[PDB]
Parts: structure tokens; C-alpha cells; sequence
RNA sequence: AAGACGGUCGAACUUGACUAUCUAGAGGAAGUAAAAGUCGUAACAAGGUUUCCGUAGGUGAACCUGCGGAAGGAUCAUUA
RNA sequence: CCGCCGGGCAGCUUCCGGGAAACCAAAGUCUUUGGGUUCCGGGGGGAGUAUGGUUGCAAAGCUGAAACUUAAAGGAAUUGA
RNA sequence: AGCGUAUAUUAAAGUUGCUGCAGUUAAAAAGCUCGUAGUUGGAUCUUGGGAGCGGCCGUCCCCUGCUCGGCGCCGGCCCGAAGCGUUUACUUUGAAAAAAUUAGAGUGUUCAAAGCAGGCCGCCUGGAUACCGCAGCUAGGAAUAAUGGAAUAGGACCGCGG
RNA sequence: ACGGGUGACGGGGAAUCAGGGUUCGAUUCCGGAGAGGGAGCCUGAGAAACGGCUACCACAUCCAAGGAAGGCAGCAGGCGC
């Protein structure tokens, strides 16, 4: 490597992504852009593989040239644009609003929402700041610069901004007893409650989360997302609501669907 | 076995079960402190205080007649010699064997039984640096080893 | 005293010419429960690479070795002793690791035996990359 | 010299079986000898015992039954993980029916069927079966 | 095992590592001498030019004559006794023919009564000895 | 702009020095395999002087002899 | 003179047990294999040779290969001559 | 619709032996003791108690203290949170761990090697899961094995001069 | 340790396997290094780049003899091995 790389193989690209072998070589590397390379879903991915709307990268780029596809309230005419987590994805001439949030799996599900929902979005706070003349600054996850915010807001809350003007609504505080999904390692769109955060001086500090049926389980606070206050989610979530039954609850459920069809 | 001998003998002392001290014995803690005070300013290690007491006035062992051993007596009453009563003895031996050795010349024996006993000095000496009864710059040295009696 | 070397020996922070008509001292704790020790703090030494009265920020690791060597100028060697496990016979081996640590002036006296905790920080010199930031007298050593 | 005790123990305790004696003396007792006695004990490969208490290591005088066929001690004792139980009772035990590896774990000192019950690892001390 | 203690990897490792150079043929590989001293180089088979044949009398009770070539190999320039196996194969292979060499079967070390011979040669200029034997291939004329 | 002084990085060239490998080699000297050559007979039966060991001298050749060992000896033993 | 205890040089005896056996209360307690630790062996030759190092005045000592050759060399015991 | 040969290498090889080899005579124990690293080191310090339920038996819970709220009760008792609590190995748990391969669930590529597809008269569905030594991180356990505390008392605690 | 050797680029992995293990891993994925051998640089956010430039060493093409131009361990293909 002599400078930046462009070319990302299909073999190395992120698993959550489910793209098949024996297509081609390559797979298209995510532009830069407000989410990471690994964590996105690239336009392409999501419109042809998932929706299957196109056939060929050819084909998405005949759509995407129309000023169809609206990502967060703004069109985006590049097919490897990286949609991520929380981003809404309305399709005019189609009629249609998706919300990229995480199957119980770690992967993107495809959850269609209503015209009045796909109005906002959460953000997780990344960093608070001040700018140049005591102006205090936010930095969210989708790499959202926000000035002038609410004076109590702190590095690891949640905010509902306004997809038209970008400002804050209301917030959800970090708490001992708030929901939240889990957006990294192995409890990838895991939904449950906080039950406490163990605070470890210059180390990744742990937070315990409950889930509805009594199932704890422990990840690093960065991986965290408060997307509700109490047990009342601010958005609307994907069939199952993030439980993650075990293999023989999923092949209970599988044969028994099978069999009532028979 | 023993240390630096092909031998395997097994003589040596076997206490009793009843650590009490028998009713015939009228001497107290205080009587026989006084008597092991009196024998070690006389001028008498440690052993010969004890064989001393149990030959002639009849105490069976000074730990149970006492609380204490007889060098712990000795050290608290602060009568107890620097260099140990072990140590002092190897060295004492060691002095012996050279100072022989020095006049007859081709006797290789009293040669191998000095590197022998010297073996012991450093490995008992080194024993005692640990547990902080001598100095770190303790030394046996044959050169000036007779300036400690 | 202090000012041997040929520049001005000073903590570049504290300014020491404020018009009137004792010298101030700068330090800072350096976090995950270390105690400013005393001599940081009623010293009169001038240290770059002390961790509490200089510019040196401990973050990464926390180690702790056994003082093997003090013969170089605020500098000693630590040595680091662990058990490699050899898979094939399902026994350990001992190794070592005798790295060079930064020592400030701050820790007035540690004997070669003494235990030491340490903090990673930024390359201070060649091979210097951790300081000592709190010692514990080896096993007795009253007297 | 005596390095390990548990090793003479049970050497004693074999010799004394095959040469066929109805009771055998344990010299320097311990508390890891009488926990690991009191496993054996439990199953019914000794009978009862009792450890004569002079001021020093004590002595066992063992009640030999003639249902003992090996009793062997491990040395050195090594870290026997959970996962591991299976791959040294495969090799060290007669079969899968009889036999028992008594391992020093947090809990105390007691076999591989109880150390599997309660979820735990631990040390390998000996064999008995 | 002799040495038995917990922390005892470095010397049972180390005792193991000196002991393998006692085994003959981990140091027959592992020692370059061998490779370096066997005329092939450690290689399957190798092409030399027949430069003579030669009538070596066979070993005890046998009492026989092998129809082996002396054969100089192109990549060495060392020069090897080569067995021609079947049945008069000695008049398909004339001199200044190439011939293809290949090992006897035993890695190196004489098979039968043949007296250090360790090569057999298997093609005669570009056709093997087994189709000018059974008439299957004529010589390249 | 060409051009020049100096510094710098520095290929490479010049004469020596060492050393990793290839290779010719008068000639010397061994070990080995070789169907019946010569000179003996050192060893295995007390092998015709019991055999072997360490060291030293000697000799066409196996070997011989001195000093001290060993039984793997040809004596588990020899009598008040 | 008669016995008992502990260390030592040995002896006799037996289906302790082992071992290929001769035999060994150790050369036993070993597929029912794990008390501690040092040295050291890997078919027979080539060869304790060559070479390098080191020690010695010399003789020589300690460390120590390879190419190449070879299907056996060898251990205990049996029956013959 | 393949089989023979040559060579490197694995199992056979318990002929490299950690599991697991041998050392009187088959190959093999330094001539003999001394000795620093290395390796290994005797016994000993918490046993014993409260109460539950099934048929004397079996398992379930109960074993160190010193500032901000309500289950509340009346500055208190309780429960909680931010801190504290000789170190170390060991063991179990959690986190973090690229895919591909391997193991492995679903699915008639006509079967199979593969592949990640597919199935039902627009709809319904998958694309799981395990494994990933050692070192580092985290939380329980305290048998086993190291290590520390008072012995010139410069000992712990409690209070008074300061 | 220092030095020397590797038919040594490292790893994910591969072959063989009772349980241990032994051998392989140039080779499509990740990381590194190189563009005949060394060295020096321009431009650019990023190069000590070679399908960029400037020297020397080795090789080598075209010459109106003054000069001009080189770099397959890219895809094909040729000689040598």
C-alpha cells in the first residue's frame, strides 16, 4: 500500500451482508461517508440483493439517477452510498419508508414504516463540545455536527433530530432502567433494559442488559443504543422485538409453521 | 542420610506423648531461668544448659517446665552469643583441620574432609543471611576465619 | 543543589518573576487511585518524565516487576518474571523480560529488590516507555 | 526425601491389597491423605479407618476390604479443565462403569462424576477402581 | 519421561531436540551432507547422456552379468552406473543417447545382488524402455 | 535561465586486507567391495603360552614382552 | 552362653513379583503404565577415524562428524559334533 | 476408466517414548565425591451451625464493616447506589474476537461433489449454531501450590498533651 | 545473549491421524517486501513510484557515427534452464 485502497473482495466483505460466492471477485466498497466502511449497508446491497427492485449494479445505477432513493431527507445519486444504523430510507414514485435497525441476527432487516415515522430518527450523542466563542457543539454517531443543543445532554444519550431541519426534539437520558439495542459484537440486535454499568478507570466499561423472558447478558458501552425510556421504544421495531430465542426455539417455531401448513 | 556420608543411621531422641511436666519436679519457670542465666554468664552453649539441667536437677525438657527454649530465654535476657552455636562449631572444626593441614602437607584426607566441612559453613551460613541472623556481608573466608573463635 | 546542567533547570508552567511590594510548585494526581506521593509536592528536583511534577500523560498498561539494577541516571531495570506454558508436554517454563523504566527523584529511596508498579506512557528514550508511579518495600526490610 | 506424601500413601495402601492384608499403617497423615481416604471410603473400596494422633503427623490404620484393584496417585498435578475430564478418565480409568479420578477442586477434593454435576475444573490428585 | 516436574518444558524439550540428531534418518534429512553428497540433488528422475555400456558381474550364490550404462547427468556433470532392465533393452540404447534416470526403489542404497547400482534408466531419447520392449514404439530414426 | 564555492546523501571506481563457496592437482596415505594367489596360524575346546583391559617398548605379519587390573575362567569348595 | 533393637559386609530359601532367559528381595510394587532429580543409548561397520577447538614439555586426554559399504551383527537358553 | 514406477513426507514407529521406550549380560551409568544456576521439596491455621420440602435418606437458601433516597416503618431499622478491602497461579462465567476452510442446522443442484438458495396458491421464507490455543480484559469459587504480617516490640486498638 | 544456517516471507490454513503428535503452508483472503543491482529525487493529500524522472554497475536495441532509446516477478508469446 502506497496510499488510500479501493477495491474491497467479496470474500473480505462484512458477513451481515449475506453476498453468495460464486458471483464475482469483488463487492462494492462503501464511499466514505457518515457510517464505517464495515457497519454500513451500501445503496447497491440494500436495492438490489434485499428489495430485489434491480438485477445488475446497472440497473441500480439507472434508478439511483432518477433522484428516486431518499436517504435521511436528501437525494444521493452514488449506488455504494453507506447507509447505516437508524437511517431512513424513503422511496417517492414506490410509496415506501424503510428504517435500517438490526434483525435479533447481526443483520440489517428490511422494516417498512409509515409516512409520519419516517419524519425523524434517533442519533447517539458521540461527543459534547465548545466551538469558538463558548458555542456548545454535539457530535452524533452518523457524524452530525449540532450547535446550540440542549444545555443537560451528555456523551452517551440519545437524541430525536428532524430529518427537514436537523435540530433537537427531545432526548433520552442514559439510565439505569432505559431500552436499548445493542449495535456491535455478538448480541448484535439484542432489545432490552439497562440493569446497571460497571465502571472500569482507563479500560472499556461493561453495561448489563435484561432482555423480556429474563435473559442477561453483558456488553462493552460503546456497542450500546438508549432507543426508549422506560419499556416504551421512540421508534417502531422489526417482527420478533429483538428477543434472540435459542436454535431449538427457532426449529420449535419453523416446524411448527411447516406442519400447520402441511 | 547424612549429609556428606554414605550412612543412614537413625539414632536420635524420642520425646514423650504427655508434654505436662511430672509432680515430682519442684523447680518453677523463674527457678530454672535463674539457672539457665547462671550456666550461660559461666560461660555454656545453649546444649550444655540443657544436658546440665535434665543430668542433675531433673528437667525432663525447659519448653514445657518454661514456655520458652533456652535460646529465646538467653536472647530476651540478651545473653545470647552473635554468631549461632552451630555455625561457631563448623568454623571452630574448620580452623582445626587447616591448622593441621598447614604443617602435613601430603595429607590429601584432611584436603577432601576441609573442602567438606567448608561446604557445610557456606550452606548453613547462607541459611542464617536469609532469616536476617547475620549480616548480608557475613563472609567465611580461611584467611581471617580465626579471628571468630 | 538543582541547576547542574548548563540551561535553566525550571517547571516551564509556573511563571517565578510576579512583581511584589516561596516558589509555587506544579503537579497533578494521575489517576486510577495513585496517591501524589509527599515529594512531588514539598520537593524542590525539576523532572520532564515525572509522572506527577512533568509532562508525561500514563495511559495503555499497568505492570509490575521486582528493581534488579539502579546504576543509571534516573533510570532502572525492572525485571519481569512469567511461566510459558509448552503445549506438547502440558508443563510451563520460566522466562523474563528486564526492561528499562524511568525513575523520578520523586521516590527518594527504593532498594534493588523492592517491588514497583508501572505505567505505560509515551517513548521517553530508546528503550524507556513506562514509569514508576508506587514502590512496596520488599518482604520486611524494617531492619 | 518425602516430596510427595499422597504418592507413599497410596503405594502402601496397593502393596498391602495385593499382598493380601486385612489392614495396613499410613505413616505422615494429611488432610488432602484422610479427604482423599474418606472419597474412597464413600464408594466402598476401604472400610472404616483411624488416624492415631501422636503431636506430630499423625498415622491411619486403614480397614483393607478385597475390593480394591488399583489405587494410584498423579504427580505432577496438573490443570485439569472441565473439557478435559473425558480424554484423562478415557485413559486412566478401566472402563466407563467403574472407576474414579478424585480431583482438588474450590469446592473440596472429590471425583470426576461430582465435579461434572457441580460444573467445575480443578487438579488431578490420583485414581482409584 | 524421567524428569517429571510441572515447570520441566525446557529441558524435556531441549533433551528431545538433541536426541533426534542420534536418529540415522532425521539426520540424513535434516543435515545437508546427504542432499548435497546424492547425485539427483533430491529429484524424482534426471536426464544424463550414455557415454558407455558396462557388464557388472552380480553378487554371491547369483552368478549372473547386469546389463548396466555409465550415464553423465546434465545439471551435475556427475556420472552414474544406470541398470537397463528387461530382457536385452542393452541394444534399443546405443551411446550418446539421453536416457531418463530414475532411483531403484530403495532411496539410495543398492536392491538386489546388483553391486552399487541405485539408478535404472526408463526412457531411451524421448521413448520409453517398457514400449521399445513390448513393440508398441520404434526408435526415433 | 545557464554556471560556480561549500555542505549533504551517496551509487560506483582505485590499491591493499580478510574471508563464504567452486575447482586442476605431481605425490602421499587410508578404508572399502571384489568365486580359487602368497606367508603363516593370532582367536573360538585349557585353540596347544587361559582370554580381555589401561599404558610403555619391540617386531614381515597376524602379534610378543614388561607393570597393575578383570572373570566375561579352565576354581562359587580344600578341611588342624 | 541365650535372646531383643538399630546401622553395615555377605549368605541360604520360596510360585512376592518380574524377566527373552541366565537369574534378581531387587534387576520387584510397569498397558492396573506418573515419588524427586543428574548422566546417557538408537541396526552392524566406516571410527572414537578426519577436521576445528581446548589442555600437556612430550606421550596423549576431553569434545567429535561425513562420504561410502552392508542384511544382518548380536543376547540368553536348547539339541548335536 | 484406470493402474504401474521414481522421489519428498505422514500413520505403521511404544524405532524419539509428555501420554509412552530402554541403560547387569543385546547399543547404553561420568572412576569418585564437592558444588552455583536449573528441577523438586514433610506435617500444621474453619471444623461446625439456622431453617425449607418430598420417601433414618435426598437436594433447595441463611457465615467484614465504615456517604446520597422510599417498600416504608419512627435523629432510627431496612434495601440501594459512588468507594474501600495481602498479592499470585488454578478453576468456572462474561466480554472482545475478519471472511473462506473445518464441524455443523435447513433445502430432492435428477443423485452426489458442490451451491445459498428456495417454497405456496402476489404471498411465505432462509442465509443459523458451534470451534478460534497462548497473552491481555472482566466477574464468581477458595481445595491445591507459592507469598506477607508482632520477637531490639519502632505491635493492633482506645483514649488524653499536643 | 552475540554469531552462523535455512531448499525461511508471516498468518488464516493443508496432509495425516485412536488420544498425544509429526510434516507442509511459493500458491487466489489478510499483512509485508520488490520491480535487472544499489542510490537520489520531482509532482501530489498519499510515491523514495519504476506501464515517473536522474546517475553509476551488469546487459542490451537503433544508428548518415554526431546521437536516440531501454526495463514482462502485467496478459499472451520466444530462447535458456
Amino acid at each position: 500500500a502506497r496510499g488510500p485502497k479501493k477495491h474491497l473482495k467479496r470474500v473480505a466483505a462484512p458477513k451481515h451482508w449475506m453476498l453468495d460466492k460464486l458471483t464475482g471477485v469483488f463487492a462494492p466498497r462503501p464511499s466514505t461517508g457518515p457510517h464505517k466502511l464495515r457497519e454500513c449497508l451500501p445503496l447497491i446491497i440494500f436495492l438490489r440483493n434485499k428489495l430485489k427492485y434491480a438485477l445488475t449494479g446497472d440497473e441500480v445505477k439507472k434508478i439511483c439517477m432518477q433522484r428516486f432513493i431518499k436517504i435521511d431527507g436528501k437525494v444521493r445519486a452514488d449506488i455504494t452510498y453507506p447507509a447505516g444504523f437508524m437511517d431512513v430510507i424513503s422511496i417517492d414514485k414506490t410509496g415506501e419508508n424503510f428504517r435500517l435497525i438490526y434483525d435479533t441476527k447481526g443483520r440489517f432487516a428490511v422494516h417498512r414504516i409509515t409516512p409520519e415515522e419516517a419524519k425523524y430518527k434517533l442519533c447517539k450523542v458521540r461527543k459534547i463540545f465548545v466551538g469558538t466563542k463558548g458555542i456548545p457543539h454535539l457530535v452524533t454517531h452518523d457524524a452530525r455536527t449540532i450547535r446550540y443543543p440542549d444545555p443537560l445532554i451528555k456523551v452517551n444519550d440519545t437524541i430525536q433530530i428532524d430529518l427537514e431541519t436537523g435540530k433537537i426534539t427531545d432526548f433520552i437520558k442514559f439510565d439505569t432502567g432505559n431500552l436499548c439495542m445493542v449495535t456491535g459484537g455478538a448480541n448484535l440486535g439484542r432489545i432490552g433494559v439497562i440493569t446497571n454499568r460497571e465502571r472500569h478507570p482507563g479500560s472499556f466499561d461493561v453495561v448489563h442488559v435484561k432482555d423480556a423472558n429474563g435473559n442477561s447478558f453483558a456488553t462493552r458501552l460503546s456497542n450500546i443504543f438508549v432507543i426508549g425510556k422506560g419499556n416504551k421504544p421512540w421508534i417502531s421495531l422489526p417482527r420478533g422485538k429483538g428477543i434472540r430465542l435459542t436454535i431449538a426455539e427457532e426449529r420449535d417455531k419453523r416446524l411448527a409453521a411447516k406442519q400447520s401448513s402441511g | 542420610g547424612r549429609m556428606h556420608a554414605p550412612g543412614k543411621g537413625l539414632s536420635q531422641s524420642a520425646l514423650p506423648y504427655r508434654r505436662s511436666v511430672p509432680t515430682w519436679l519442684k523447680l518453677t519457670s523463674d527457678d530454672v531461668k535463674e539457672q539457665i542465666y547462671k550456666l550461660a554468664k559461666k560461660g555454656l552453649t545453649p546444649s550444655q544448659i540443657g544436658v546440665i539441667l535434665r543430668d542433675s536437677h531433673g528437667v525432663a525438657q525447659v519448653r514445657f517446665v518454661t514456655g520458652n527454649k533456652i535460646l529465646r530465654i538467653l536472647k530476651s535476657k540478651g545473653l545470647a552469643p552473635d554468631l549461632p552455636e552451630d555455625l561457631y562449631h563448623l568454623i571452630k572444626k574448620a580452623v582445626a583441620v587447616r591448622k593441621h593441614l598447614e604443617r602435613n602437607r601430603k595429607d590429601k584426607d584432611a584436603k577432601f574432609r576441609l573442602i567438606l566441612i567448608e561446604s557445610r559453613i557456606h550452606r548453613l551460613a547462607r541459611y542464617y543471611k536469609t532469616k536476617r541472623v547475620l549480616p548480608p556481608n557475613w563472609k567465611y573466608e580461611s584467611s581471617t576465619a580465626s579471628a571468630l573463635v | 543543589d538543582i541547576q547542574t546542567e548548563r540551561a535553566y533547570q525550571k517547571q516551564p508552567t509556573i511563571f517565578q518573576n510576579k512583581k511584589r511590594v516561596k516558589l509555587p510548585r506544579y503537579y497533578k494526581n494521575i489517576g486510577l487511585g495513585f496517591k501524589t506521593p509527599k515529594e512531588a509536592i514539598e520537593g524542590t528536583y525539576i523532572d520532564k518524565k515525572c509522572p506527577f511534577t512533568g509532562n508525561v500523560s500514563i495511559r495503555g498498561r499497568i505492570l509490575s516487576g521486582v528493581v534488579t539494577k539502579m546504576k543509571m541516571q534516573r533510570t532502572i531495570v525492572i525485571r519481569r518474571d512469567y511461566l510459558h506454558y509448552i503445549r506438547k508436554y502440558n508443563r510451563f517454563e520460566k522466562r523474563h523480560k528486564n526492561m528499562s523504566v524511568h525513575l523520578s527523584p520523586c521516590f527518594r529511596d527504593v532498594q534493588i529488590g523492592d517491588i514497583v508498579t508501572v505505567g505505560e506512557c509515551r517513548p521517553l528514550s530508546k528503550t524507556v516507555r513506562f514509569n514508576v508511579l508506587k514502590v512496596t518495600k520488599a518482604a520486611g526490610t524494617k531492619k | 526425601v518425602r516430596m510427595n506424601v499422597l504418592a507413599d500413601a497410596l503405594k502402601s495402601i496397593n502393596n498391602a491389597e495385593k499382598r493380601g492384608k486385612r489392614q495396613v499403617l499410613i505413616r505422615p497423615c494429611s488432610k488432602v491423605i484422610v479427604r482423599f481416604l474418606t472419597v474412597m471410603m464413600k464408594h466402598g473400596y476401604i472400610g472404616e479407618f483411624e488416624i492415631i494422633d501422636d503431636h506430630r503427623a499423625g498415622k491411619i490404620v486403614v480397614n483393607l476390604t478385597g475390593r480394591l484393584n488399583k489405587c494410584g496417585v498423579i504427580s505432577p498435578r496438573f490443570d485439569v479443565q472441565l473439557k478435559d475430564l473425558e480424554k484423562w478418565q478415557n485413559n486412566l480409568l478401566p472402563s466407563r462403569q467403574f472407576g474414579f479420578i478424585v480431583l482438588t477442586t474450590s469446592a473440596g477434593i472429590m471425583d470426576h462424576e461430582e465435579a461434572r454435576r457441580k460444573h467445575t475444573g480443578g487438579k488431578i490428585l490420583g485414581f482409584f477402581f | 519421561g524421567k524428569c517429571r516436574g510441572l515447570r520441566t518444558a525446557r529441558k524435556l524439550r531441549s533433551h528431545r531436540r538433541d536426541q533426534k540428531w542420534h536418529d540415522k534418518q532425521y539426520k540424513k534429512a535434516h543435515l545437508g551432507t546427504a542432499l548435497k553428497a546424492n547425485p539427483f540433488g533430491g529429484a524424482s528422475h534426471a536426464k544424463g547422456i550414455v557415454l558407455e555400456k558396462v557388464g557388472v558381474e552380480a553378487k554371491q550364490p547369483n552368478s549372473a552379468i547386469r546389463k548396466c550404462v555409465r550415464v553423465q547427468l546434465i545439471k551435475n556433470g556427475k556420472k552414474i552406473t544406470a541398470f537397463v532392465p528387461n530382457d536385452g533393452c542393452l541394444n534399443f540404447i546405443e551411446e550418446n543417447d539421453e536416457v531418463l534416470v530414475a532411483g531403484f526403489g530403495r532411496k539410495g542404497h543398492a536392491v538386489g545382488d546388483i553391486p552399487g547400482v541405485r539408478f535404472k534408466v526408463v526412457k531411451v531419447a524421448n521413448v520409453s524402455l517398457l514400449a521399445l520392449y513390448k513393440g508398441k514404439k520404434e526408435r526415433p530414426r
